[PDB]
């Protein structure tokens, strides 16, 4: 059983929104459900919680602003005057002596200088050429410039997994987004290509990284 | 309202700790905690005060009724690195601002490692574009790192970011990335480039030559 | 329920 978000954006301040839950492998109307949100660095924020009988019920802050309903199918989650204090992961959770399963989360962001979505550039990374030569080289990517999160990052379309260190995103004080992606590699790695993908653009790049000649 | 003590706590591989909730209202055995990890969702451990979810492991002990709980996790693991929030579920008696605690970061300490440090020069198509961004990594370190900056010599105090990833569930080490962003004028008056990253009284220092790349 |  499990259960999916959807929905999440760059929203306008003071703009509407309305998240939805898809469930898999049970019934909604035999379980509880709920939602949490999260904002970058902070901790679970409870939001509300939607019995299978009785009264919905929310958090004192969320009373007036937020709602949630159901379907045979979904529940739902309508935003309204939204602010950049709202920006976080919003998780749709099943709820049965606690949350037992927790969606990947959704990202809601609003832009305080009402950015646009900007899609990523991306750059390799490779050391200088120092002059031992190894049987292992470290290369990487650098995913500079987007918003809003998320972007992806795979090596060789997600078959190199081992030794991989893909960091968390950064906000520039512009309002955008960084991230950095390096693989630990011996030759049967080579070439490696990071494979980037930032859906808010429908960008997919494809960046093959070469140590640097000598 | 659910609180939580202490903020964070680190403790040896093998060892024992004891993170406290406190509910101001009384929540029975209504109360759940979760293992959560940076940058995954929450893992629900423990729930009716005392039940381990199943596929838990028996040394995640949670205890307690009422307004006061606690959970003890002994032969700590360094999978074990992660924050615990509790949660009561008393929905039906009592208004919330949050159901959850505001919960406590678990550190767990391996060996110390200092750090293999590694620095990549901008990208050739980085320059073109206006504005450079260089980046050094340290690599399988603990404990914490700080990162200085050097252009031709010069301490840079400006156009530095800092990511690290959470401590390896293998080790407990960490890896951490810093860049530095200049414009390509900045980036093309200077000639040496070098990150130094510090932990205690060892230092690891790497360079380039903007010539030699 | 979520009563105690």
């Amino acid at each position: 059983q499990s259960v999916e978000e959807s929905g999440g954006r760059l929203v306008t301040p003071g703009g509407s929104l309305t998240l939805t839950c898809t469930v898999s492998g049970f019934s909604l109307s035999r379980y509880n459900m709920g939602w949490v949100r999260q904002a970058p660095g902070k901790g679970l924020e409870w939001i509300g919680w939607i019995p299978f009988r009785g009264s919905l019920k929310y958090a004192t802050w969320a009373t007036g602003r937020f709602t949630i309903s159901r379907t045979s199918t979904t529940v739902d989650l309508r935003m309204t005057g939204l602010t950049a204090a709202d920006t976080a992961t919003y998780f749709c959770v099943r709820s049965s002596d606690g949350f037992d399963l927790w969606g990947p989360g959704t990202l809601v962001t609003i832009s305080s200088s009402s950015g646009q979505p900007k899609a990523p550039s991306v750059f390799p990374l490779a050391p200088c050429c120092g002059d031992t030569p190894s049987s292992t080289v470290t290369l990487g990517c650098l995913v500079k410039g987007y918003l809003p999160e998320p972007v992806t990052v795979t090596w060789n379309s997600g078959t190199l997994t081992n030794g991989v260190r893909t960091f968390p995103s950064v906000r520039q004080s512009s309002g955008l987004y960084s991230l950095s992606s390096v693989v630990s590699v011996t030759s049967s790695s080579q070439p490696v290509t990071c494979n980037v993908a930032h859906p808010a653009t429908n960008t997919k790049v494809d960046k093959t990284v070469a140590p640097s000649t000598c | 309202d659910m609180t939580q003590t202490p903020a964070s706590v680190e403790a040896v591989v093998g060892g024992t700790v004891t993170i406290k909730c406190q509910a101001s209202r009384d929540t029975g055995d209504g109360l759940i905690w979760y293992q959560q990890k940076p940058g995954q969702p929450p893992k629900r451990l423990i729930y009716k005060a005392s039940t381990v979810a199943s596929g838990v492991p028996s040394r995640f002990k949670g205890r307690g009724s009422g307004t006061d709980f606690t959970l003890t996790i002994s032969d700590l693991e360094c999978a074990d690195a992660a924050t615990y929030y509790c949660h009561s579920n008393f929905y039906n008696r009592w208004t919330y601002g949050n159901a959850f605690g505001g919960g406590t970061e678990v550190v767990v300490k391996g060996d110390p490692v200092a750090p293999t440090v590694l620095i990549f020069p901008p990208a050739a198509d980085q320059v073109a574009t206006g504005t450079v961004t260089i980046v050094c990594v340290a690599n399988k370190y603990f404990p914490d790192v700080t990162v200085t900056w050097e252009v031709d010599g010069t301490t840079q105090t400006t156009g530095i970011e800092n990511s690290k990833t959470p401590q390896n569930s293998a080790d407990c080490t960490y890896n951490l990335s810093s860049t530095l962003t200049l414009t390509s004028t900045q980036y093309n008056s200077h000639k040496e480039y070098t990150c130094k990253v510090t932990q205690g009284t060892t230092s690891v220092v790497q360079s380039f030559n903007r010539g030699d790349c | 329920g979520x009563a105690g």
